[PDB]
């Protein structure tokens, strides 16, 4: 009526175990070898005797006459790095300046191009994710900028993390303190006229906490062209004012030590050339500005919460629509889960206070490479770093049709949102319990 | 007669 | 119909609750003794008369006209240390530099072997377990290495934690700072030439987060051959460079305070001997080089989730294909679960301010020997230690089928992937909740 | 009796998942558009041909 | 009574039609070789997948 | 005519 | 000739 027989053993009723697991000593030296735990094989017999493979040949029965389900639930395990190449986490293009030139007698010829610059995989913590970016666009102008002409002063693109605008004074049209107050408030991307940057193929984007407000448009390309109103002020010429108490002021620095300029667009306006995303956000125009296609949101270190897809092609019978294939990249879904990653958050006042530390505890400025200029200065560290942590996942899925006679070895598959095994699987492995649900 | 409004001097 | 009859005492329907449990005073003084919690006998009985063992001789009776099943949540608790030699993370073999000497008049003999060195169990944490490594390579060196030539200079293997690449000039040739950037990134470790490291029989490579990227092929060997393209740059000669203002540049400091020499393939080259893992990944070839076959991972200091079996061979029935025996490391299995261990993530910007302040806290740089040496320095603490931490488990199995006769006393076991007692459990019991599931 | 049929597949019992995610490739790409993951279409069919 | 049934795919009735065929671009490459065109293996699946 | 692009003075 | 391995200066 409802029994459940193996070869020659007793037969046993109404439920029981089978389990899926990779870790086997036997099967793993024979079986699976060029496979990995996301795409694995596995004897589902359980018994000391037989050669696994002979085993293969064996069939657990659930009786005929009704037809089976199975509870299956399952533990799967990673360790994937927040910054990776497999994720989209490891590039990202951008456009530099490449030559500063002094062309046809009078012409200054500036030649701009996009370019790919990636990561060195692992590197969790956001903060430092972004000085590894930063740190990647100097990378490059050292080996194309400076033996090219530009100069330092005109470096495009820099992933920042302030409101250059707290200083300001609505009648100065300068940030009076004569310093970019050095607190982090969120990550922003500056630009220079001309330059640009684009994630169209890669998530670091979630990582800045910046996204479109119409996702599947494919096509994030962010240009210094759009970060409309909102160019970063400048900086009141503190020297100047104070030693001259008219009144200085109007005086906006145009430089800093080892004279580096902050490129103003004119010798009058309170204004720089240097474009802040952030502040075209709240800052510029609402309805016409970047806060009409962009959303502001919380970073989230692993990029983008993931889900993974199980596969147990020769147990379970295929889930309404799906067709049985033997397509390893197309198998039969039974169960999906988030990819278990989780955004861990501390507490480091000792950002900026260690940021000042932290330059003297690493022997060198390797981030703060300008230490003087307001801008291109490296980034304060923000109070509260998120961190990518991997965490075991005891998942339950539900219970779901079985085939009256389970096959001596089965094949277990984990997927990933495009479905392609994850190399970041340490350990998964599920516990299925057959169980009657009506007859024929 | 214009206030920065900010304590330059500390 | 569905009674459960006991000796002499009224008779009980449709369900109740039988104990295993090892506590129980009059148990443990009898039967268990030379037993562990993990493999323990103990009375079902709980009836205050009867001597335990002629309890032996009693019977809790399911109803025999049905089938019984029981729902088994238990309560596992563990105490089991990240570093320890059960689990095999206390060994770790690398090959090392035995003599340097003079020979056969002009010839220079280098000498290397292999050998094993071990941890003393316990001490969690990963940097710490980085640095008791790195100790025991030297601990070595200090029971051969010196007396028998070989210098300091050229101690080959170490297990550093930082891209030695970030001050990196694509012209120069060198790393300009005149110092390796003291910032943790990834685990990863540096190589001489000849020698090299082997974790075939140790977990600890999971805890620097180095996976092989075809698991099952047993056999972990990563030799300073592999670690192709990808040697640590060398530095600047900061001081000539400075003083000098042609530039001296091209001058790659040879050696250090107390003269140690930092092995540079040749009189002219920027490129030292010194191989690094973490560069050849990211930094070179990525279709032959390491990244081909090995896996930047995310650290998890526990080693590796690794799952334990549980089994009550005199209570449960035997779940589908497993026969039953008598060999304890054979019965069969009822329940699996993850052994109970997790990877609490602190902050501690308190790192390398506190390797600086660490050195005085503890009254010796017994990690830090050779605090010049770029290289052979002692890595920096990451932010964000691991530490394995033992927790409760209240997990849940399902209902499983029970024998309509359970005998007086019960044996539980808890068994590990490959079936062994595990010493490290504390407290283990479980709750059975016997009921009806069909009739005969 | 308690069947779930599909246009032409073996037919199934008793139970079994359907799926409504967003990320699918090709939906993503036709479909939705216009939408953003509060308020989109998804084909619950998941049969590669069609 | 008279059903014709494959793997997992509606059941059909009464008659349909199996095609042994040598063209086949899959077969050919693996299955006959030495063969030819008088004695060769052929699929009669026809099931893109597979 | 070299830039380090290192402020070492400091 | 021993070397103690260990910076006693510092
Ligand atoms: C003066 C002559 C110029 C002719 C060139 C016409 C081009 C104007 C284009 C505005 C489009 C940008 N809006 C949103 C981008 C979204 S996304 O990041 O691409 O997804
Ligand atoms: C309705 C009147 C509108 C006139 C259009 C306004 C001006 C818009 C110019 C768009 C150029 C911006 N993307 C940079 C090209 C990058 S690449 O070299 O193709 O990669
Ligand atoms: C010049 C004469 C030399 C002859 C010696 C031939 C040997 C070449 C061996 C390359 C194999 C290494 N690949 C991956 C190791 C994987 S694992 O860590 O062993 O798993
Ligand atoms: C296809 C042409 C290839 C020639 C082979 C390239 C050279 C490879 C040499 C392999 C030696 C590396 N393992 C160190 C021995 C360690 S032990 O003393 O056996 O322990």
């Amino acid at each position: 009526r409802n029994s459940i027989r193996y070869s020659e053993l007793a037969p046993l009723f109404d439920t029981t175990r089978v389990y899926l697991v990779d870790n086997k000593s036997t099967d793993v030296a024979s079986l699976n070898y060029q496979n990995d735990h996301s795409n694995f094989l596995t004897t589902v017999i359980q018994n000391n005797d037989y050669s696994p493979g002979e085993a293969s040949t064996q069939t657990i029965n659930l009786d005929d006459r009704s037809h089976w389900g199975g509870d299956l639930k399952t533990i799967l395990h990673t360790n994937m790095p927040n910054v990776n190449e497999f994720m989209f986490t490891n590039k990202f293009k951008a456009r530099v300046m490449v030559s500063r030139s002094l062309t046809k007698d009078k012409q200054v010829e500036l030649k701009y191009e996009w370019v790919e610059f990636t990561l060195p995989e692992g590197n969790y913590s956001e903060t430092m994710t972004i000085d590894l970016m930063n740190n990647a666009i100097v990378e490059h102008y050292l080996k194309v900028g400076r033996q090219n002409g530009v100069l330092e002063s005109d470096i495009g693109v820099k992933f920042d993390t302030r409101n250059f605008r707290l200083g300001f004074d609505p009648v100065t049209g300068l940030v009076m303190p004569g310093v970019y107050t050095n607190e982090a408030f969120h990550p922003d991307i500056i630009l220079l006229p001309g330059c640009g940057v684009d994630f169209t193929h890669s998530r670091l984007s979630n990582l800045l906490g910046i996204r479109k407000r119409q996702p599947f448009q494919e096509g994030f390309r962010i240009t210094y062209d759009d970060l409309e109103g909102g160019n970063i002020p400048a900086l009141l010429d503190v020297d100047a004012y104070q030693a001259s108490l008219k009144k200085p002021v109007i005086k906006p620095l145009t430089e800093d030590s080892k004279k580096r300029s902050y490129n103003l667009i004119s010798n009058d306006s309170t204004f720089t050339q240097y474009r802040s995303w952030y502040l075209a956000y709240n800052y510029g125009d609402p309805q016409t500005g970047i806060r009409s296609w962009t959303l502001l949101c919380t970073p989230d270190v692993t990029c983008g919460s993931e889900q993974v897809y199980w596969s147990l092609p020769d147990m379970m019978q295929d889930p309404v629509t799906f067709r049985s294939t033997s397509q390893i990249s197309n198998f039969p879904v039974v169960g999906a889960e988030l990819l278990p990653v989780h955004s861990k958050s501390f507490y480091n006042d000792q950002a900026v206070y260690s940021q000042l530390i932290r330059q003297f505890t690493s022997l060198t400025h390797v981030f703060n490479r300008f230490p003087e200029n307001q801008i291109l200065a490296r980034p304060p560290a923000p109070t509260i770093t998120t961190v990518s942590e991997n965490v075991p996942a005891l998942t339950d899925h539900g219970t779901l049709p079985l085939r009256n006679s389970i096959g001596g070895v089965q094949r277990v598959t984990i997927t990933d949102a495009r479905r392609r095994t994850c190399p970041y699987v340490y350990k998964a492995l599920g516990i299925v319990s057959p169980r009657v649900l009506s007859s024929r | 007669t214009f206030n920065p409004v900010y304590p330059y001097d500390t």
